């Protein structure tokens, strides 16, 4: 039953087992029934945690490969590693983009949810967009926009500018703009006009949230001051 | 290793 | 060729892919010819860290199920899972313990591969003890201890009192004492009496490996301030 | 979460 499977992903996350994690919320996704918030969350707490390490690793043997510019047979070797790593994230992409697809999105009946899987969207596209052949990167750029451009709408339509999802999604689709599109005005911008209408209408902040609202509060301002500076 | 910083 | 898994090995390192680490390792190993320092070493730390997530998970889950005591549901579900987690770390330690016997104990040639091997042997059964069966720990213990023991001896006769080989097993074998035998008055005597052994042939210092020697050492004293206080 | 070390 789901409720067993959402302890043992809560079991497995204390173990830091993120593999078990994951299989647990997305075993609890396939049973097509609406996430609650707390599942929710644990679903994409395991996936983060399962790309990460490729993210990380990738990120390792990319800047390995570059260093060893003019040493062949280490160059290659760290190309293949490369691939590999690369192959394995993108199936890891694909399989929660799949969840988005085939369950997540389609049965959202509330907006903080629609937003929230259209924000995971964005940030999945985002992750194959890091790892793209030239030739395939325009397409994923354009999913990963056109998903967080949707969540932007419905979050600043439905939410109050102090709600967590809404300044999350603000973080996540301002370093879009920045890694990804190369255009730091347009991240500089939403960074700040995000944060600058939460200091705005921060009585809005919730007794229950506002240490969430403000810590990423926090990071939209650092990531503006070191994109400022 | 990069500066700024997404969710989480 | 040997060559290429090592490098491959090297990288998996840096990109903290242990699995894959151990994976080149094993293949080297199952080559059946004699480990270089440097390959010894590599294959060494891929298990290390192979094996230590298992234990690291097995402390959380132990310390959550210990916690349940008096809620049914929650405490199986945690025993059910420690349980999985200590199948995937004997079958660790077992593949560990099966190169040893099969390929590195036997091909040893040289004194201090020799204790290096049976020094590992001492600790992969060690790491069994820890999840031992109260009926087949008696054998597991056992069985840590001779490896140990006969490493021992091996390194008081041929190794001088400041090599780190020779002071890291006096680490572990004190550890075990204190751990697993719970003795701890021949634990604080093996671990002062490998610190003070040392100090007083502190001459025999080498200049490439005198930092290795003095961070065992100060692992050493640490242990015996914690174990004497 | 164990005080006491072993090598590494």
């Amino acid at each position: 039953d789901k409720n067993e499977l959402v302890q043992k992903a809560k079991l497995a996350e204390q173990a830091e087992r993120y593999d078990d994690m994951a299989a647990c919320m997305k075993s609890v996704t396939e049973q097509g029934a609406e996430l609650s918030n707390e599942e929710r969350n644990l679903l994409s707490v395991a996936y983060k945690n399962v790309v990460g390490a490729r993210r990380s690793s990738w990120r390792v043997v990319s800047s390995i490969e570059q260093k060893t510019e003019g040493a062949e047979k280490k160059q290659q070797m760290a190309r293949e590693y490369r691939e590999k790593i690369e192959t394995e994230l993108r199936d890891i992409c694909n399989d929660v983009l799949s969840l988005l697809e085939k369950f997540l999105i389609p049965n959202a009946s509330q907006a903080e949810s629609k937003v929230f899987y259209l924000k995971m969207k964005g940030d999945y596209y985002r992750y194959l967009a890091e790892v793209a052949a030239g030739d395939d990167k325009k397409g994923i750029v354009d999913q990963s926009q056109q998903a967080y451009q949707e969540a932007f709408e419905i979050s600043k339509k439905e939410m109050q500018p102090t709600h967590p999802i809404r300044l999350g999604l603000a973080l996540n689709f301002s370093v879009f703009y920045y890694e990804i599109l190369n255009s730091p005005e347009k991240a500089c911008s939403l960074a700040k006009t995000a944060f600058d209408e939460a200091i705005a209408e921060l009585d809005t902040l919730s007794e229950e949230s506002y240490k969430d609202s403000t810590l990423i509060m926090q990071l939209l301002r650092d990531n503006l001051t070191l994109w400022t500076s | 290793k990069r500066q700024y910083k997404s969710i989480l």
